[PDB]
């Protein structure tokens, strides 16, 4: 994640030549990056954030559905959940579009 | 033309006793593999994709033997990997690209032939999920992209997977993967799911079928509870199961296959021009002794060797010994075979 | 008391020293025979039969006696289970302790050289209060137990019932040698 | 031609003393292995598989010497490997077939000779799993690639005979747990014959993976060398220590001699170290260093007599001129 | 270590000529004397021994690397990292 911060953002990468190993300088400023992944334990984080799930007389109780609705929860994902999932804020800020 | 699945199974019966359903699955998958390879790849032709296999079976049931027997008539590159040797990318140990490295080495490093080959990954259950799990879940994650279509970067048969490394591009889109493993604690998971029941005066108590019966009804839910990530199970749509070997399977293994153990020692005794004969009770006793020790078909060789040791020590000197006979007493008791001249 | 912990080499497994000895098929009956101490012996005898129905079980006895019904639960378990139950007298085997000692497999009943073995008729198996009709009932039940114990003891010792009736009238203390001559034990261990 | 199982033991008795059961077991397995390698390996014939050997015995019993003697007899190459030289983490593959590089180097990198060679694996019990899995994948038929002798070379190890061995220290108690009545009882079995009745469940309980036991069908046992065999070892073998040092003294004009009590005492000293005949060389060299340094200075010497007092006490060997 | 073992045991080496035609040199009769300060060897030996004990009737006890080095065994050097086939070719230990 740390090594991708400067790659996603504009930098000048030094890559080997076309044949064997003068290195080539490539500017990634205008290179569009599309990250993707099946964040398995993300719906549980979104649920823990949106659904308190407390205990006691003064706590609103709601665990009446066993399986988390992945679609509805992913539709309200925010950087807070991705940070608690394991991503660093420096990487999330470089991925402004969350589809 | 191509060999039909029936012909493929016919060559698997000469080496594997039982496990008919997995032989059907392997034969159909290899036949579809060939058809996909010779399917036109441009124009209005639909793009075909592969259906990988998860070969589940107990220890010593014939998974590794099914793969080796299938490889004899594959006409395409084939390798046998072991998931226990793999690790996460940035940790010491083998990477998932070494599998493609072996597959590429089997075919004189002709990438066009390796991209259409077949791979068998053994001990797939030992990388189960149950911090950083470099040896388990990390290997599953690294195999996701490799099993499905990707362009791997492999070393040239010489070193590790380093940044300062020369590479070769291999497309694993059309490479068939056959994963196998002895999911020991899977029968318990299947029994937990199929016999939930419940406790209490008001609860419904469910009835309470061994490894074979439970494996025959395995579902992805059980494999997920076992430790496999769903991203890997989705890439292994075909699930073939092996039945555990019984005493009758062991005696058939002793006698029926083309290179059976009895045939092994019969040919070994044909060198010194003597005939070796096993009584039916002798083979039945060898099977019982291999089962009682819970070895399986692994221990049949040790039994026959320990029974024929003293006779093989005297073969090239005993002249006029036309026949050797192994009786039930030689197997069960510490006796010596009958030496008929 | 603090029961020491010992390590079994196999990996390693930590046992208390009595569970470690149970792994070697050694069952201890120490102190008075109660419902709880007798049921532990029964549980261990049942468990050891399941582990190996053929190997001998070693029943180490250091007991002054106790309940007859509790001792009978051990006694019937010893006779029921397939493996031979060898008995060893450490320190003392008195009353039901001597009964269970003699109850071991014939030829495998042992005592240590300075052990003390005492046989006697039973005392109160329970109080005799209430009405004379209740006292008559409990007296009859005690006499039936007395005859049953003497009869089983005579069978264990290869003696006549009349011999055990004489010798159990009052507390009959015996050395290991006297118990061997009597028929309570078969051998005396030295080394 | 090929040596029969009887001739193998005949030539192998000259180098190794004792362990006759393991001697005949190795002879039979090796003769059968190199007769299988002479089968018509083509056509509709039966594809023959090898039978490996597991040598269970104390340290210094002669397992490595047995394997090397078999190799010298059958003209095949031989290299000893150590399961202790294989690490859990890392590329267990890359260093498990380095043994193949060693075996190839021992035969001028000619694969025709290395593929039919012998490999002894030391300390098979000290790995009681990744090492076991690699040794299993290599013991079974596999094609491994190694660097060249100066392009890479291929080696298929299916025809290579593997003789694994090690001193299974705690195996006898694993056996006694099922063969005897009890361990801690008053009258309950308080303490190689039981090694002779070893069964696969004992080796598995010891911690050997079952698939490795399945490819080691022949189990041979070596008995500990007693105070008598350690004397023969000093005098009888083709390369006896007495013979070596007598040649050292014999290239000069001095005849070296030992007293029978000296051999017996030095054999007892070696046995007291729990190393077998391995310690014999150190104590013999210690005993003969008394003269190997002075003999250059001594003039008119004809023979040296090594008495038991030199081995037991700080005594000098008797110098008679 | 392996390239050194291949020389310590009887082999033939190919080396440049006397001037700038390689020379074949057989090292069967070349004596090798290897040395070094094995800094981990005292810990290896002290793990092999130094069992100690507890209680009244038991002997209880800076590392005496002198007597430790005086009791070195080939397996201790194997644990240090030397290949066993090289130690077997180094029988004399000073
Ligand atoms: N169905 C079978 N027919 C013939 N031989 C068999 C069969 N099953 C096992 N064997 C024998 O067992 C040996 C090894 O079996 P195999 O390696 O195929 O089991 P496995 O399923 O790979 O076990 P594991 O799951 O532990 O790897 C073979 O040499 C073979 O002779
Ligand atoms: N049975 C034996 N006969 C002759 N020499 C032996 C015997 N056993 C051990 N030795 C001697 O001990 C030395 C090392 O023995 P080794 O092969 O390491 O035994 P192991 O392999 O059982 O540990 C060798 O030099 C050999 O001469
Ligand atoms: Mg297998």
């Amino acid at each position: 994640q740390q090594a991708l911060l400067k790659l996603i953002e504009g930098t000048v990468a030094s890559v080997p030549p076309q044949g064997g190993r003068e290195f080539i300088n490539v500017d990634t400023t205008n290179i569009l990056f599309i990250c993707g992944g099946a964040f398995a334990g993300l719906e549980k984080v979104i649920r823990q954030r949106t659904e308190k799930g407390g205990i006691g007389f003064g706590a609103s109780v709601h665990s009446k559905d066993e399986n988390a609705d992945i679609t509805k929860l992913f539709g309200i994902v925010e950087p807070e959940d991705l940070i608690k999932f394991g991503l660093i804020p420096e990487l999330i800020g470089r991925l402004p579009v969350i589809a | 033309k191509l060999p039909t699945p029936a012909e493929i199974v016919a060559n698997l019966n000469d080496h594997v006793i039982g496990q008919e359903q997995a032989k059907k699955a392997l034969a159909v998958s290899v036949y579809n593999h060939y058809k996909r390879l010779r399917h036109p790849k441009a124009g209005a032709n639909v793009e075909l994709s592969k259906s990988n296999i998860l070969l589940i079976g107990p220890t010593g049931s014939g998974k590794t033997l099914l793969a080796q027997s299938l490889a004899r008539k594959l006409d395409v590159p084939f390798v046998m990997a072991d998931a226990t040797t793999l690790t996460e990318a940035g940790y010491v140990g083998e990477d998932v690209e070494q599998i493609i490295t072996k597959l590429l080495g089997k075919c004189d490093f002709d990438v066009e032939k390796a991209q259409r080959g077949i791979v068998y990954i053994d001990q797939i259950d030992k990388i189960s999920r149950k911090t950083r799990d470099v040896s388990g879940e990390g290997v599953q994650q690294a195999l996701l992209k490799l099993i499905e279509g990707t362009v791997a970067s492999v070393p040239p048969q010489g070193g590790r997977k380093h940044p300062n490394q020369e590479f070769i591009n291999v497309d694993t889109t059309n490479i068939l993967f056959i994963c196998g493993g002895a999911f020991a604690g899977l029968e318990k998971v299947i029994r937990q799911r199929t016999e939930k029941g419940g406790i209490g005066f008001g609860a419904s108590v469910h009835s309470k079928a061994d490894i074979t019966k439970l494996f025959g009804i395995v579902e992805p839910e059980d494999l997920i509870k076992f430790g496999l990530i769903p991203e890997l199970i989705g890439r292994l749509p075909v699930i073939a199961t092996l039945e555990i070997l019984d005493e009758d399977a062991l005696i058939n293994i002793l006698t029926e296959p083309k290179n059976a153990l009895v045939k092994q020692y019969q040919a070994l005794f044909g060198m010194e021009n003597v005939e070796l004969e096993f009584e039916e009770g002798a083979l039945r006793s060898i099977a019982r002794q291999a089962m009682e020790r819970k070895t399986g078909a692994r221990g049949l060789r040790s039994i026959v060797e320990r029974c024929l040791l003293d006779t093989m020590y005297r073969l090239p000197d005993l002249k006029g010994l036309k026949k050797v006979v192994v009786g039930k007493a030689v197997i069960e008791e510490g006796r010596e075979p009958e030496l008929v001249f | 008391y603090l029961v020491p912990t010992v390590i079994e080499q196999s990996g390693e497994r930590a046992f208390d020293i009595y569970s470690r000895l149970l792994k070697e098929r050694i069952v201890f009956l120490v102190g008075p025979v109660t419902d709880e101490s007798a049921n532990l012996v029964v549980a261990q005898l049942l468990f050891l039969e399941s582990e190996n129905p053929d190997k001998d079980i070693f029943f180490y006895i250091n007991s002054p006696g106790g309940s007859v019904t509790a001792g009978m639960s051990i006694y019937d378990t010893m006779n029921f289970i397939k493996p031979d139950v060898s008995t060893l007298c450490l320190g003392q085997a008195a009353s039901m302790g001597a009964f269970l000692l003699s109850a071991g497999e014939k030829g495998k009943r042992f005592a240590l050289p300075n052990s003390r073995i005492m046989i006697h008729q039973p005392l109160i198996s329970g109080g005799l209060g209430g009405q004379a009709s209740d006292i008559e009932i409990h007296a009859r039940e005690l006499l039936k137990i007395k005859e049953k114990l003497n009869r089983l003891m005579a069978k264990h010792c290869d003696r006549d019932l009349a011999d055990l009736e004489r010798d159990t009238d009052r507390d009959n203390f015996m050395s290991a040698e006297e118990a061997k001559e009597y028929g309570l034990i078969d051998q005396i261990l030295e080394n």
